[PDB]
């Protein structure tokens, strides 16, 4: 399981910090150009974030279907493929995982932009990408897809790890049976454990916890009389006002530029896993690694992707 | 070898034209200059800013006001540029820190792509790997990578093994492929059929664990030596 | 001559003439440069 993206959040200076106060608006002015920064790095966080989700999925032009008849030697294949009975086209792995992580409010100026790409159009380019992979083999990654029946292309991929063709062929009941069990007994692990997808949860819980702190910000006096605006302005003379204002100016702007500064710094760690995510799509999924303990953990043969709420889960 | 050095030629005469004519090419080069250009400009007009004080240059502060009254206008000015510069500092160590990630990238590719040739699909190019040439660029570097595509595919038959004499027949390095009547054997990558033969096919158990192999006859190279010789 | 507002296409759509028995070879290559 890996995380490639998260949410997306934009904050507004004025409604966070003032508070459609125009005495508060014009002391503002003062401080020079923070909040141009922090909405262009915000901006440039969000950009990213698009850009992430895009260099994983979106590595095929074309949209394959498999064949309506499915007879593939005798392997199943049905805990993976889209289910026409689902009105939502996902397989029941996909329905599971998204079923296992669920995640709103909207207040002084902080917004959340929806992703382009919606979760439709995800599992659309993985039910590609599998369709893709199962009858075509590896053919697809390279030029265009050539056809070929899917026993041969497991005897191509035992020949690989050094074993000769003759060993699937005279094996070939035994082997699908093995696979069948495992497919089954993927669901049955995968449910059953409260805490084998909790790798984006923890990103999820991360997101929410930083920004329940931004808000909790916003009723510290910081040494002024009070932590209202409002309250500050009546019970003062607005001329003599000015220490309190500031005060409170101060203090805001440095929580911002705080909670700016930490989440550069995640969206960086973010991306060096979706850059490895779209490493082991193209090279796990798209081919054949020969490289060891990258795909798995023995002698790799195929990989399936398939999509999650905010990552990719591979079954190798 | 004329027709590949002819499209080798061709498609290297392709590529000034496609850098030439199509714009915003070089994208990646120019949003890290671009970006270093915004911060320090946004550093350096960060001074004309007063912070509340009743002056931004300090030579009419010092001026227009006593020392006592100015020992608290200069200390705000001195906050404010300090809490300027910190920023700009810690922005300067986080694109350093993508650039590093970016750079050790090039080096990797630099290594496994022009001193060898690359297995890894999708690594380096689209398609099989041949070769690549490293070119260099104002602040980054830029490389050719020569690929295979494959192209004219057309359908046959094929079978899992051939069944000869109660023995089953499984290529060496190859496939069974059929034109609809006869049955070849042909590298997987490109279509060159040669005849069946006990030179290109190897030998493992009988005809009935197997499902799908079919009937045909393999070529024997003994058999017109011994009627050559009387 | 205006401005639209359209749902994306992921891109162009086929189905693979999968069958039990039948592959496909190509007969030909094209020799392609990458920039990167
Ligand atoms: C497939 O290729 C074979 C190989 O050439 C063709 O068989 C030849 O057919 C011609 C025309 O009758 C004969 O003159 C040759 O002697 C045959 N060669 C062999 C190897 O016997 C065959 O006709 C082609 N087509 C089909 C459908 O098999
Ligand atoms: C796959 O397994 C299911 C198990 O219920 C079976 O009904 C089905 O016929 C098998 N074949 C496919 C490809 O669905
Ligand atoms: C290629 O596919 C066509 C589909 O109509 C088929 O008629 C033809 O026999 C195929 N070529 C072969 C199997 O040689
Ligand atoms: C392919 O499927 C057909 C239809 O059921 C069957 O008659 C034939 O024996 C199969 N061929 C293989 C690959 O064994
Ligand atoms: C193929 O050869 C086997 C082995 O001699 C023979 O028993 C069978 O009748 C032949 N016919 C078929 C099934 O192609
Ligand atoms: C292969 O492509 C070359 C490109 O010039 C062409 O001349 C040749 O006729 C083609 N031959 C085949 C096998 O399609």
């Amino acid at each position: 399981i890996l995380p490639v993206s998260m949410t997306k959040t934009s904050v507004d200076c004025t409604m966070y910090i003032c508070g459609d106060s125009t005495e508060c608006s014009n002391l503002l002015l003062q401080y020079g150009s923070f909040c141009t920064q922090l909405n262009r790095a915000l901006t440039g966080i969000a950009v990213e974030q698009d850009k992430n989700t895009q260099e994983v999925f979106a590595q095929v032009k074309q949209i394959y279907k498999t064949p309506p008849i499915k007879d593939f030697g005798g392997f199943n294949f049905s805990q993976i493929l889209p289910d026409p009975s689902k009105p939502s086209k996902r397989s029941p792995i996909e329905d599971l995982l998204f079923n296992k992580v669920t995640l709103a409010q909207k207040f002084n100026g902080l917004t959340v932009l929806p992703p382009l790409l919606t979760d439709e159009m995800i599992a659309q380019y993985t039910s590609a990408l599998l369709a893709g992979t199962i009858t075509s083999g590896w053919t697809f990654g390279a030029g265009p897809a050539l056809q070929i029946p899917f026993p041969m292309q497991m005897a191509y991929r035992f020949n690989g790890i050094g074993v000769t063709q003759n060993v699937l062929y005279e094996n070939q009941k035994l082997i699908a049976n093995q696979f069948n069990s495992a497919i089954g007994k993927i669901q049955d692990s995968l449910s059953s454990t409260p805490s084998a997808l909790g790798k984006l949860q923890d990103v999820v819980n991360q997101n929410a916890q930083a920004l329940n702190t931004l808000v909790k910000q916003l009723s510290s006096n910081f040494g002024a009389i009070s932590s209202v605006l409002n309250d500050i302005l009546s019970r003062l003379d607005p001329p003599e006002a000015e220490v309190q204002i500031d005060r409170l100016i101060t203090g805001r702007l440095q929580s911002l530029q705080t909670y700016v500064t930490q989440q550069l710094i995640r969206a960086a760690e973010i991306r060096a896993s979706a850059n490895l995510a779209a490493t082991k799509m193209s090279e796990c999924v798209l081919g054949q690694s020969k490289r060891v303990d990258f795909c798995g953990k023995g002698y790799h043969l195929m990989s399936f992707p398939q999509s999650a709420p905010h990552g990719v889960v591979f079954l190798h | 070898q004329k027709l590949i050095a002819n499209q080798f030629n061709s498609a290297i005469g392709k590529i000034q034209d496609s850098l030439s004519s199509t714009p915003s090419a070089l994208g990646k080069l120019q949003d890290v200059v671009n970006q270093n250009a915004q911060a320090l400009n946004t550093l350096v007009k960060q001074l004309s800013s007063n912070f509340g004080a009743i002056s931004s240059v300090l030579n009419d502060i010092l001026s227009r006001l006593d020392p006592p009254e100015a020992e608290v206008q200069i200390d705000r000015l001195i906050t404010g540029r300090l809490q300027s510069l910190q920023t700009y500092v810690t922005q300067q160590l986080i694109r350093a820190a993508e650039i590093r990630a970016s750079a050790n990238l090039a080096a990797t590719k630099m290594s496994e792509c022009v001193l060898g040739q690359s297995k890894r699909v999708d690594f380096c190019g689209k398609g099989y790997h041949l070769m690549s040439f490293p070119q260099s660029a104002p602040h980054g570097v830029v490389f050719l990578h020569v690929t295979y595509v494959p192209a004219q595919e057309k359908n046959f038959t094929t079978a899992p093994a051939i069944c000869h004499d109660g023995k089953a027949h499984f290529p060496r390095e190859g496939v069974f492929v059929s034109n609809g009547t006869h049955w070849f054997v042909t590298q997987r990558n490109f279509y060159e059929p040669q005849i069946i033969t006990t030179d290109n096919t190897f030998v493992s158990g009988n005809c009935d664990v197997v499902i799908g192999i079919v009937n045909n006859t393999v070529y024997d190279p003994l058999q017109p030596e011994l009627d050559s010789f009387k | 001559q205006s401005i639209i507002a359209y749902t994306m296409s992921l891109g162009a759509e086929n189905s693979v003439a999968y069958s039990n028995n039948s592959i496909a070879i190509p007969t030909n290559f094209t020799i392609s440069v990458t920039t990167e």
